[PDB]
This record gives structure tokens, C-alpha cells and sequence, in this order.
């Protein structure tokens, strides 16, 4: 019934309770006991006594080497950051002071101050404090760039590839290409001396840099190189990241046959090495849910964001950007999944939460608020149009207008006026005005979205198809231009059937719109024909519910890494 | 303190209802109904469920006998299987069933087939079997006169091993039943009170070493009797 | 229900 | 063979988290008004998240919020009792 | 049946084998090459006395059905005993 | 002295530990007081200041292990027509030494190996035995096993301990592989 | 039950003698590990001699006094029991330096 | 409920009445588990549930709630009491 | 209105 | 509360002066927490004080056990532990 408490744990409780008399003698304990003492300080509620101990780099370097007990550390560190203790900023400042002091010392000491820098920067990047890990990585970069011998070149390149990651996640993409050029020079002068370095880790970061910049055509060409650079001896971290970014790049190029091959292998590999409750496996699941959302398999996609959030929400505490991105992704898939049903209380909860987290841990202006404030605005549209009260949905329209304008301003400041993300914001704001009774500039915003997307993406993607269908519903349902919307509806249906089979979920909103268009201008024969094919589409979608979840889809050991990489390269 | 009286009553009503002894079911219904209008419905919420479970018992058994006849294959239990399901949140017979059990093939067919019937008749309900309240009338005919005795399933496991083979060691008995060791001392002691099994061993205290054998010299005044 | 999902 | 079997719902949570009552007892709705009127139909309903609640309580819960009370997932029934 | 343990201060502590098997590494102390002799050059007498008392506390209170009282590890002997608890895997 | 971390010199304690490890692997004899001293030292090496020396200790214990297995494999090579009978006794001694090595490195096996790839010290001995000695001579050591068991049906019975002490040797060298308790033994011999 | 320790100037004997057993059983326990007859050696609680037939239950060895957490101490003479080498004292914190 | 009674919107009234339903049933369960079925506070929650049922147009069981509350109030606290008067006032308002 | 205050 | 309970469990087997000091510290601390509203965190302090009162059956411990049992009763009515309140009061009558 009752099991006696371990003597080790009882001594930990005794040492913690005797904290004031022995607060500094704990720092002399082995790094195994130190983590347990500090975890007992966290568990007992002594967050104020623990913040003063994790804000010291001397203490935090020893507690960071408990690699087995890291999932607790991520949940303690976050517990302090929610507590009000700026542990990340103080650790970054302490490392900056340390590197500025030890810059001119011996290179052996500088090498030790780099390994401590790498683990601390990697932790702060894993925890989601990218801006606070930017300072640590820059400080380590200065140390490894002061010298020029063969030993520090590899450290410099590793710090550059790690430093590119903390800039992509921080939405500091304008420094991303500068850091890539810096690492390009470093590896170019590596190639001069004979020693060769792996480029897969570096290229996979550009695969996210250009993807977030919506340079999909260039991101694909870089992910080809990234998958070519995969070797047998790479760590599973690098391989999982490369496969994940390759899947993300292949989705937007509409190459879904091989994107699944990469993402399922990435999911299996991350689940095999790291585990089912690991933050990197949560990242892999989050991008797997992105893939499944972009293949019209939404029923299997909302169950993966919920699986990817539950890993991040249990590891990274309450108010973290990793939890925030999981919410804003889940608030979009639950938006799409419940779009026909109309149940947007769950999707709004994950939308108000992500905004409530980013607005607390990130400044008032930041590109990560562009995606979070857009999604909540999308849920605010569908609740409003389905609301029984009109004065309440008027205010909902007003708040959605404010959110779309804020997200559009952030996107325009980040990139400009002719970007794919800004085209998406234009289309969303025109879709808003379609219910806000502001049609005359709604059509202008839709046209702007179409031309911006066609200039970059072209006419072989469904991203243009959503805007085409939105403009077609604009003309058909309110603007009364019935004749010119028929070609837009036909374009939407044709390009939807081109990619997502005959059961694309967006074809219902085109069919029931074009039938309404025809029911006012005659030609009842095509009305009957589309009523005939709409039942076929309904039964096709009903048969294609895909009750099997994606965890059973990825299975266990489909193939090794070599087969996947060679298949992807031969397919190209 | 009427509430503590219910605890004495509910346990004592449980013993009365499931053993088949009662003046009448109407008197049991009238007693619980009269307590309902004297102390409230919540006082007799569990007691009224106890009587209702006996009402369902007739309705449950005949449907089960209807189920065994509406079977694609010919399935016969071979015993007069009488069952009644009891609500776990009302009856006080739960206690702490820390002793596991493994009935042999005589009743394994009956217990297994009833699960298929009860899972399809009622959805989402799992059956927990109180093996130490199940009393069965087994054909006792290994000797010259076919005596009839009332034994429990705890007593049946010891007896059934002896029905097939008259010489069974205590070492096999304590492992085949897969149940607690301290109660096995008094399990077979009750059988030797009526001389079901001879004390083949020489030690007065019954232990693991004491291998036993059945009694060919047993005689009873009545053909049908209950072993206490 | 007239429109499609937001892009 | 006279045998005794305790039937129970195979939920291990054994507490309706909406009404805080036991999962085997009647819900708070069936113990308040229908306690003396009609209390035999108070069954439990499961969900995709595998969190069973009293069917009256979860339908009472679904009238305002359509998420599972314990974990904020979309609520869809998968199994009833009858 | 009984095993004796030597502190760093020369003290000898004799406890039953079943009590001493609670520690993870005392099992390895009794294993390998062949009353068994066990010596610690680091562990002093007071912390080893506390560990030996914890053995009798652990075995007696193992899988008990009552409220197990907490082992009184005094505040002054807390870190030296915590180091011993980690090393002994007790 | 106490159990606190100190700045211990790795070379001298490594030289002290090598004699005991050598006395364990061939199962000759170890002084029990010296054994307790080796425990007291295996603790202090894993928690040494400023940087723990568990990594260096592991990566040098594996070097000692690999050169020991290489020397014994050369001994197997030079022993013509007696590979199996000597293999049985050497494998028994090595397995007992590996168990006593797992006991010897208990603290390193539960505070640094489990923290991280790396393998358990007791499981590293068997793994190195099968991946450094068995791999060069997997074909030769099995042809005689099949010939002896076939000759038993043919009339020439083999010795009991010679043939039964190797049929379980392949079983024991995959104990750490919990996913393959007997897969390797079935495929290469049975 | 009674848990107590038996010390002879360098040792400590951890026993589990019940309240029913008297001094003779502990003498046999000591003989089982130290090989000394009860006639040769006698135990000393504090500075008092215990009769062999006198049960330890009335000798102040109650359950609440001799729990396994802090077992009772008895001296063994074949006293001068060496102290346990008490751990270093801690600063009193509120003591003004 | 009193905001729901004193508002014109049907959807808002329904949502707030359901919210008050949840709160009253949860409070009744807490009181029933802590004190018991036959106590003054449980009767308070029964009377509140009766008023709420009268507000949610479910007059069938509002009467059941009101007599259920009165039969506990007048038993423990006597036939003539303040809360008995308040509960019979709610019952009369429900009737007429 | 329509009733008295809640108990 | 946890620190006070742990320290009382440690110094229970000591002289009456340190136990008097510990009971005074527990009285002021538990009275503060009960005044602050941390009744669940004030029972532990008061239960530790009451436990300190029971090791010795002298006059002063018998006198202060009633104080621990009246302050323990106050941190159990505000915490709505009415089932434990009657037991605490029976213990209070025992010492009284
Ligand atoms: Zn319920
Ligand atoms: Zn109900
Ligand atoms: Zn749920």
C-alpha cells in the first residue's frame, strides 16, 4: 500500500529544507544531486529560491549536463520564465560578460567556454527563447572567430549553423541570409585547407528561412542539396531536421507523393531515437500535421497537432513560443476541420491562447503575431456569420478587421507588398469584407492576392485556388456578377481536381456556389448535372473518412534513411 | 444516526437477497418502499437498486437462455447456470477481491459464453465475478451413493480436482486455484467437517505437504444437504 | 456557408 | 451453478468530472428532480478522447461548450450504454 | 546472514544481509570476489550509522498498509548523508 | 576525506584500476578490500572536479576491453584444433568477469551511461566479445558445432559441456538487446 | 516490535528482538555473530545492568522509544563507547557572525 | 438567471440560463456531498434550482424542486420560518 | 419581477 | 508549514524548553496563516503543535493542547472540513 520514501529523496527533502544554511554547499555536490536538489526547489514551490540559482551561469552550466533529466529542466526553466524571472536574459548577459572577459585567454579555455556556450545556446533555442539564445550564439561566434587555426574553424561553422536556427525561429529573416553568407565564407575556406564539412545542417536551415520567406521555388532547390548532403554518420537531430524541412519545402511545391515519404520517415526516426514525449518529436509531428493539413487530410491533421501540442504543453510549461506555435497551428486545423460543422469554441480557445502567449513573451510588433492574429481572426469570421445576434457579430467583424490589419502591417513590414504571405493576408481581408459589406475594395484585395500569387506561385497550386474561389463567391453571392464568376468557379474546380483527387474538401463550396449561380441565369441542365455529381462527391468524401490515424500510418520500420534519401533524389 | 444503520442493513440485505432466502419479494419491496417514505429516497437509493437487480435477474436469465438457443453453433453449458448481475456502485459485496481465481473447464465454457451475451445485450459494461459467493450443485457420484452437496466455487475448485482423479496432492491444489494460501487451510477444513475428503496425511495441521484423497466411506442421512 | 477556408 | 457477478462500467476514472459524482451512481440531474420521478435511464457515454461521463451531464455540458471537460478536445461520442 | 561495514573513521557496523541489500551498490559490494567485509574510505561513521538505521526503517516499513513516518535526517547531517545516499544507491 | 568532488589525477587512478580490471576479466583473484577501494575510486572518478571523468573512464575502459579481447582472439587463432574446448572455458571466465565488471562499474553504469550511443559496462564486455572475437571467426566456430551435433546422430557423441556451453553463449551476448533475445542465436547457428 | 542497536566500543549490532524476547535472546544473537557466551559478556543499557530473566519490555525499551528510525542504544562489555564522530556544525544564520 | 430574465436576447438568455444551471447543479452536488440530502443549504440549492427551472420554461420539475426544498426547510427549521416563507413564495409565484 | 430573491 | 512540521518531527525527542519555543513559533505562524486565509496550510502547523503537546503529559502540555485544538478547529471550519471538526472537538474535550 505505502512504499517507504528513498533515503536519497529523504535527504534531498532534508537538504532543500536546510537551504539557507547550505545554499552554497549544494553547488559543490555532484551534478547528479544538484539537479535533484533544484528540482525539489521547483516542486516545493520555491521558485524564488530557484530563480536566483538558475540565473547564475556557474550553477546553470552544471545543471545543463543532466541530459537524462532534461525534460524536467525545460519544465523548470519555463516555470521560472512564467514566474517573472528573466532567466534567459540573465544567462545571456552572464555568458556575454564571460566571453568578453575570456576572449584574450588561452584557446583551451576558450574551447571550454565554447562547449558551455553551445549547450546553453542549444537549450535556450530548444526552450523557445531564440532572441535570448541569439546573444549567446553571437558571443560564442566572437570567441571562435577571434582565432584562425584548424581547431576553431569547425566550431565557428557549427556556431553559424546553430545561429541561423535561432534567427529563423525568431523571425529575424533579414539577418538569415547574412548569416548564411558568413557560414558560406567559413565553409569555403574550410574547403581550401582540405578538411570538408557537412552542409546538410546548414542547408536545412535555409530550407526554413526561404520557406518562411515564401521563396518556395528556391527553398525546393536548396532542399535538394540538403538531402544530397546527408551522410551515414550524421546525428539523428540533423537528419530529422533536414527531412522535416525537406517535407515542408516539398509540400508547397505540390509534390505530395515524396513529401509524405520524407515526413513519415522523419516522424518514425524522431519517434525511434528521441521518443514519444520529446520536443523534437513534437516539432516533427507539428510539421507532419502541416503536411496532412495541406493534403486535404484534415481529419488526420487535427489529431497530430493535438498530439504535437500535448508534447510541447507538457514539456515547455504554459507560456512558451513552442506551446504558442502549437496552439496557433491547432487553432488553424481545428478551424479547417470544424469549418463545415461550425464548432469554433475549441479552435478559438487555441487561438486566444497562442495570442495570449506571444503578446506576453514577444514584443508588440513581431512576425510570429502575423500568423497568430490571423487565425483568431479567421475563427472570429465564422462565429460571426453563424451568430444568431447581429450586433455581436458586428463587433466580431470589427475585431477581425483589427486583427487582419495588424497582421497585414506586420507582414508588410517584415517582407513587403508583393509576398505570398501578404497575398494570403490580402485574400483573408477580402474574405472578411465579403461579410463586412465592403465589397468594392474586397474585389481589389482579391485581385491583388491573385496577381501576387500568380507572379510567384503561378497557376498550378491550390493557394491561388482558394483566392479564386473566394473571389468567385464574392461575385456570385453578393456582387451579382454572375457571368464572370463561372470561369473562376471552373478554374477552382479544375485545379482542385488536378491535385487533391476528386474528393477535395473545397469543391463543395464551389459546387453549391456555382449551382446557385446557375439557378439565377437559367441552364437547368447543368444544375441537374452538378446535383448529380455533388452526391457522388459526398459519397466519395464519406468513404474517404480515413479512420486510421497517422501514427498507424507511419508504422514501424518502413525503410532506412538511405532508401528515403536516394528515392527522393532519383525522383528529382 | 440512520446512515450507519443503512450500512448494517445493506450488508445484511445483500446476504439475504442473493442466497435465495426471503419471506417474499413483495415484502422486500414493501420494506424498502416504506423506508423510502420514512427517511427519503437517497437513504434507500442503493437498497431499491438491490431489489431491482433481482427483478432484472429474471429478465436477464431468460434472455441469456434465449441467447443460448439462438446460437449458430450448438453450445451447451452442461450445468444449470443461474446468473444475476449486480450493480457495483450499490451492492456492498465488493470489499477487496485481492485473491485471483482460475476456474477449470467445467465452468470455463459457461463464464466465457456469458461475457459474449452480456457485452452485446448491454454496451460498455464489464463483468466482475465474485467467485466466493458462487454456489453450485455439482454431481457428486464418484462413490456408491450419489449424494447431493452444496459447495461454493472456492470449494468447487478443490472438489473438481478430486472428481477427475481421486488422488490429488496439496501442492498441485494450491497452485491450480491461483488463490490465497491462508484461506486454503480453512477451505478444505470445512470439507473434513462433513468428511468430504479423507485426511490422507498424518499431520493434524493441514499444510502444503498434506496430500489428500477422497473418502469412499462417507455416509449422509439426507440425500440433499448443505455444507457449512 | 458560402465561402471556403481562409488560406 | 448459481453464480454472482458484479457489473460495472469499464471506465477507470470512476467519477463523472462534470457532476463530480460517482460514475456508477445517478448524475446530479437524476438525483435532484428525477430521483423520485424516474431514475433508471442515467447511463454513461464515452468519447473519442476515451473520457466517459454521465450521458445527461455530457449533454448538459454540450449545451454550452462542445469540448471534453477534462482535455480540451473536440467531443464526439463513440459508445453509449443500453 | 549478517554483514559488517567499515566507516572511514574505523567504526564497524554489523547489519543483516537482507537489510543491507536495500542499497544498490552494496549488492555489488557483496558480489564479485569473496560475514562479508565491506570498507568505505570516504563514508564517515555518522552517515553510515544513518544509512544502517535507514535499512531497518526500509525493511520494516516495506509495503506497509499504514502511514509510514518520514526518516529523520537531521539538518546538520544532510549533505554528507545525501552524498552517501547517492553513492550507496540506497 | 569525504565523498565530495575533488581534483583527482586520472592517470594514477586509471593505473590503479587497470590491475583490478585485469584481475577481474580473466577471473584469477581480487582482494576484497582492494575491491572496496575500487568501488570508492569508481565513485570518485565519475564525480571528479571540475569536469567529471566518467567519459574518459568509459572511453579508456573500452580500449582496455578491446585490446584484451584482441589478445585473447590471437590466443584463439594460435590454438589450432582446440578452438572450441578452450573457447568454452574462456567464454565462461569472460562471462563471469563481465558480470563482476558490471558490478565493478555500478556507479558509472547508473549515473553516466543511463544519462546518455553509450553502452552498459557489463553489456559492453559481451558486445565487444561478439563484435571483435566472434566476427573474425564466426564461420569456423560454428561448423564444428554443427558437425558435432550431426555426429551425435551418426554415433560420435560430443562432450556435454563443450557443445552446451556455446549454444547458450550466443544467447548471453544479446541480453542487452531486449528486442532480440534470441534472434541472433537462431539465425547464425540454428 | 523493538528495534535497538548493541555497541561494543567500536561496533553496532542491529537487531529485531520483539517485546516477548528477553536479554537471553539478544545474548544468543550476539553469540551468533561475535561468538561470545552470555557468561563471558554482559550488556549495559546506559549505566545499568539488566537481569537475564528480566524482559526488555519493562527495561524502558518501549516501541515508541526504539523505533527503527532511531533505535535504542545498549553498551556491550566483554563503558568506553567511542563517539560517532558527530557531523560538523552548521552556522546559526541568525547568529550575528 | 436574473440577467437572463432581464434581457431581451433569446440566445443570450438561453446561454446564461444554461450556465446558471451548471453552477446550481455543481453547488447542489458540493452541498449534498459535504452536508447531506436533508440539510438547510441543500434546500437552498433546491429552491434556487426551482426558481431557475421556472425561468427556463420548465415548470414541470420546478414544482418538484420547490416542494423538495420546502419539505426539508419546514422539517428541520420548523413549519414557520423565513426560508420556508421564501420558498413557498417562490412556489406561489410559480403557480399563479 | 415575477418572483422573489433567491435563497 | 512543511518546514515547521519537519522541524517539529525532528525536535519532538528533545527537552521541554525547545518544545515550548517551537509551540510558540507554531502558534504565531499558524495564527498568521489562519489570519491570512491559508487554512489548509495552517492545519499542518497546528497539527504539528498538537503532536508536540502529546509526547509529554505534563500540566502545560495539557493546557496548550486545548489551544492547539481550538485553533485547529478554526482552520477546519474555514476550510470546510466539518467531518474532522467534530473529531477535533472531541479531542479538545478529552484534554479539557
Ligand atoms: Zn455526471
Ligand atoms: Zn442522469
Ligand atoms: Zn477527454
Amino acid at each position: 500500500e505505502w512504499i517507504p520514501e528513498t533515503l536519497y529523496n529523504t535527504a534531498i527533502s532534508a537538504v532543500v529544507d536546510n537551504y539557507i544554511r547550505s545554499r552554497r554547499d549544494i553547488r559543490s555536490l555532484p551534478e547528479n544531486i544538484q539537479f535533484d536538489v533544484y528540482y525539489k526547489l521547483y516542486q516545493q514551490g520555491r521558485l524564488c529560491q530557484l530563480g536566483s540559482e538558475f540565473c547564475e551561469l556557474e550553477v546553470f552550466a552544471k545543471v545543463l549536463r543532466a541530459l537524462d533529466k532534461r525534460h524536467l529542466l525545460h519544465h523548470c526553466f519555463q516555470a521560472l520564465m512564467d514566474h517573472g524571472v528573466k532567466v534567459a536574459s540573465v544567462l545571456a548577459y552572464s555568458f556575454s560578460r564571460r566571453c568578453s572577459y575570456i576572449a584574450e585567454s588561452d584557446a583551451a579555455v576558450k574551447e571550454k567556454a565554447i562547449q558551455v556556450g553551445f549547450v546553453l545556446g542549444g537549450f535556450l533555442s530548444d526552450a523557445g527563447w531564440y532572441s535570448d539564445a541569439e546573444k549567446v550564439f553571437l558571443s560564442c561566434l566572437q570567441l571562435c572567430t577571434l582565432h584562425d587555426e584548424m581547431l576553431h574553424w569547425f566550431r565557428a561553422v557549427e556556431c553559424c549553423v546553430r545561429l541561423l536556427h535561432v534567427r529563423n525561429g525568431n523571425c529575424k529573416y533579414h539577418l538569415g541570409e547574412e548569416t548564411f553568407k558568413l557560414a558560406q565564407t567559413y565553409m569555403d575556406k574550410l574547403s581550401k585547407h582540405g578538411q570538408q564539412a557537412n552542409k546538410a545542417a546548414l542547408y536545412g536551415e535555409l530550407c526554413a528561412l526561404l520557406f518562411a520567406k515564401s521563396h518556395y521555388d528556391e527553398a525546393y532547390k536548396w532542399c535538394i542539396e540538403a538531402m544530397k548532403e546527408i551522410t551515414a554518420g550524421l546525428p539523428v537531430k540533423v537528419v530529422v531536421d533536414v527531412l522535416r524541412q525537406a517535407s515542408k519545402a516539398c509540400v508547397v511545391k505540390r509534390e505530395f507523393k515524396k513529401a509524405e515519404q520524407l515526413i513519415k520517415h522523419a516522424v518514425y526516426l524522431a519517434r525511434d531515437h528521441f521518443g514519444s514525449k520529446h520536443p523534437k518529436y513534437s516539432d516533427t509531428l507539428l510539421d507532419y500535421g502541416f503536411y496532412l493539413l495541406n493534403v486535404d487530410n484534415i481529419c488526420q491533421s487535427v489529431a497530430i497537432y493535438q498530439a504535437a501540442l500535448d508534447i510541447r504543453q507538457s514539456v515547455f510549461g504554459g507560456k512558451n513560443i513552442h506551446v504558442a506555435t502549437a496552439h496557433e497551428d491547432l487553432a488553424y486545423s481545428s478551424y479547417v476541420h470544424q469549418y463545415s460543422s461550425g464548432k469554433f469554441d475549441n479552435a478559438l480557445f487555441h487561438a486566444e491562447r497562442a495570442i495570449g502567449i506571444i503578446t506576453h513573451i514577444l514584443p508588440e510588433d513581431h512576425l510570429l503575431l502575423a500568423s497568430s492574429k490571423r487565425v483568431k481572426a479567421l475563427i472570429l469570421e465564422e462565429i460571426a456569420i453563424d451568430c444568431h445576434n447581429k450586433e455581436t457579430e458586428q463587433r466580431l467583424l470589427q475585431e477581425a478587421h483589427d486583427l487582419h490589419l495588424s497582421s497585414l502591417q506586420l507582414a508588410k513590414k517584415a517582407f513587403g507588398e508583393f509576398n505570398v504571405q501578404t497575398a494570403k493576408h490580402y485574400g483573408n481581408l477580402g474574405r472578411l469584407y465579403q461579410s463586412m459589406r465592403k465589397f468594392k475594395e474586397a474585389e481589389e484585395m482579391h485581385i491583388k492576392a491573385i496577381q501576387i500569387k500568380e507572379q510567384l506561385l503561378g497557376q498550378e497550386d491550390y493557394e491561388v485556388a482558394l483566392s479564386v474561389g473566394h473571389l468567385a463567391s464574392l461575385y456570385n453571392y453578393d456582387m451579382n456578377q454572375y457571368e464572370n464568376a463561372e470561369k473562376l468557379y471552373l478554374r477552382s474546380i479544375a485545379i482542385g481536381k488536378k491535385l487533391f483527387g476528386e474528393g477535395y474538401s473545397g469543391l463543395e463550396y464551389d459546387y453549391r456556389g456555382l449551382i446557385k449561380l446557375y439557378n439565377s441565369i437559367g441552364n437547368y441542365e447543368k444544375v441537374f448535372e452538378y446535383h448529380n455529381v455533388l452526391s457522388n462527391w459526398n459519397r466519395l468524401r464519406d468513404r474517404q473518412y480515413s479512420v486510421t490515424d497517422a501514427l498507424e500510418d507511419v508504422s514501424t520500420s518502413p525503410q532506412s534513411t538511405e532508401e528515403v534519401v536516394q528515392s527522393f533524389l532519383i525522383s528529382q | 444516526d440512520k446512515d450507519v444503520f443503512q450500512k448494517f442493513y445493506a450488508r445484511m440485505l445483500a446476504k439475504r437477497l442473493i442466497h435465495g432466502l426471503s419471506m417474499s419479494m413483495d415484502s422486500e419491496e414493501a420494506m424498502i418502499n416504506k423506508l423510502k417514505q420514512a427517511c427519503g429516497y437517497e437513504f434507500t437509493s442503493k437498497l431499491h437498486r438491490m431489489y431491482t437487480d433481482m427483478s432484472v435477474s429474471a429478465d436477464l436469465n431468460n434472455k441469456f437462455n434465449n441467447f443460448i438457443k439462438n446460437q449458430d453453433t450448438v453450445i451447451d453449458l452442461g450445468i444449470s447456470f443461474q446468473i444475476y448481475v449486480l450493480q457495483a456502485g450499490a451492492w456492498p459485496l465488493t470489499q477487496a477481491p485481492s485473491s485471483t481465481f482460475a476456474i477449470p473447464q467445467e465452468l470455463e465454457k459457461s463464464v466465457q459464453m456469458f461475457e459474449l451475451f452480456y457485452s452485446q445485450h448491454f454496451s460498455g459494461r464489464k463483468l466482475t465475478w465474485l467467485h466466493y459467493l458462487c454456489t453450485g450443485e455439482v454431481k457428486m457420484n464418484y462413490l456408491g451413493k450419489p449424494y447431493v452437496a452444496m459447495v461454493t466455487t472456492y470449494q468447487m475448485a478443490v472438489l473438481l480436482a478430486f472428481n477427475n482423479s481421486e488422488t490429488v496432492s496439496y501442492k498441485e491444489l494450491q497452485d491450480s486455484t491461483q488463490m490465497n494460501e491462508k484461506e486454503l487451510t480453512k477451505t478444505i477444513k470445512s470439507l473434513l467437517d462433513v468428511k468430504m475428503i479423507n485426511h490422507d496425511s498424518e499431520k493434524e495441521d493441514i499444510d502444503a505437504e498434506s496430500s489428500f484423497s477422497l473418502n469412499m466411506n462417507f455416509s449422509s442421512k439426507r440425500t440433499k444437504f448443505k455444507i457449512t | 456557408l458560402t465561402r471556403n477556408k481562409g488560406p | 451453478w448459481n453464480a454472482v457477478a458484479l457489473w460495472a462500467w469499464d471506465i477507470v476514472v470512476d467519477n463523472c468530472a462534470i457532476c463530480r459524482n460517482h460514475i456508477m451512481d445517478l448524475c446530479i440531474e437524476c438525483q435532484a428532480n428525477q430521483a423520485s420521478a424516474t431514475s433508471e435511464e442515467c447511463t454513461v457515454a464515452w468519447g473519442v478522447c476515451n473520457h466517459a461521463f454521465h450521458f445527461h451531464c455530457i449533454s448538459r455540458w454540450l449545451k454550452t461548450r462542445q469540448v471534453c471537460p477534462l482535455d480540451n478536445r473536440e467531443w464526439e461520442f463513440q459508445k453509449y450504454g443500453h | 546472514m549478517y554483514v559488517k561495514l567499515i566507516s572511514s573513521d574505523g567504526h564497524e557496523f554489523i547489519v543483516k544481509r537482507e537489510h543491507a541489500l536495500t542499497s544498490g551498490t552494496i549488492k555489488a559490494m557483496l558480489s564479485g570476489p569473496g560475514t562479508n567485509e565491506v570498507n568505505f574510505r570516504e563514508i564517515p561513521s555518522h552517515v553510515l550509522s544513518k544509512v544502517c538505521m535507514y535499512f531497518t526503517y526500509k525493511v520494516r516499513y516495506t509495503n506497509s498498509s499504514t502511514e509510514i513516518p518520514e526518516f529523520p535526517i537531521a539538518p546538520e547531517i544532510a549533505l554528507e548523508l545525501l552524498m552517501a545516499a547517492n553513492f550507496l544507491d540506497c | 576525506t569525504s565523498l565530495k568532488p575533488r581534483v583527482v589525477d586520472f592517470d594514477e587512478t586509471w593505473n590503479k584500476l587497470l590491475t583490478t580490471i585485469k584481475a577481474v576479466v580473466m577471473l584469477e583473484y581480487v582482494e576484497r578490500a582492494t575491491w572496496n577501494d575500487r568501488f570508492s575510486d569508481i565513485y570518485a572518478l565519475c564525480v571528479a572536479y571540475p569536469e567529471p571523468l566518467g567519459e574518459r573512464l568509459y572511453t579508456e575502459t573500452k580500449i582496455f576491453l578491446e585490446n584484451h579481447v584482441r589478445h585473447l582472439h590471437k590466443r584463439v587463432l594460435e590454438s589450432e584444433e582446440q578452438v572450441l574446448v578452450m573457447y568454452h572455458r574462456y567464454w565462461e571466465e569472460y562471462s563471469k568477469g563481465a558480470d563482476y565488471m558490471d558490478c565493478l562499474y555500478r556507479y558509472l553504469n547508473t549515473q553516466f551511461i543511463k544519462k546518455n550511443p553509450l553502452m552498459e559496462i557489463g553489456e559492453l564486455a559481451l558486445d565487444m566479445w561478439r563484435k571483435l572475437m566472434v566476427e573474425p571467426l564466426q564461420a569456423i566456430l560454428i561448423r564444428m558445432l554443427l558437425r558435432e551435433i550431426k555426429n551425435d546422430r551418426g554415433g560420435e557423441d560430443p562432450n556435454q559441456k563443450v557443445i552446451h556451453g556455446v549454444i547458450n553463449s550466443f544467447v548471453h551476448v544479446e541480453q542487452y538487446k531486449k528486442k532480440f533475445p534470441l534472434k541472433f542465436y537462431q539465425e547464425i547457428f540454428e | 516490535d523493538v528495534f535497538l542497536m548493541i555497541r561494543r566500543h567500536k561496533t553496532t549490532i542491529f537487531t529485531d528482538a520483539k517485546e516477548s524476547s528477553t536479554v537471553f535472546e539478544l545474548k544468543r544473537i550476539v553469540e551468533g555473530i561475535l561468538k561470545r557466551p552470555p557468561d563471558e559478556q554482559r550488556l549495559y543499557k546506559d549505566d545499568q545492568l539488566l537481569d537475564d530473566g528480566k524482559t526488555l519490555g519493562e527495561c524502558g525499551f518501549t516501541s515508541q522509544t526504539a523505533r527503527p528510525q532511531a533505535p535504542a542504544t545498549v553498551g556491550l562489555a566483554f563503558l568506553c563507547i567511542e563517539p560517532f564522530s558527530s557531523p560538523p556544525e552548521l552556522p546559526d544564520v541568525m547568529k550575528p557572525q
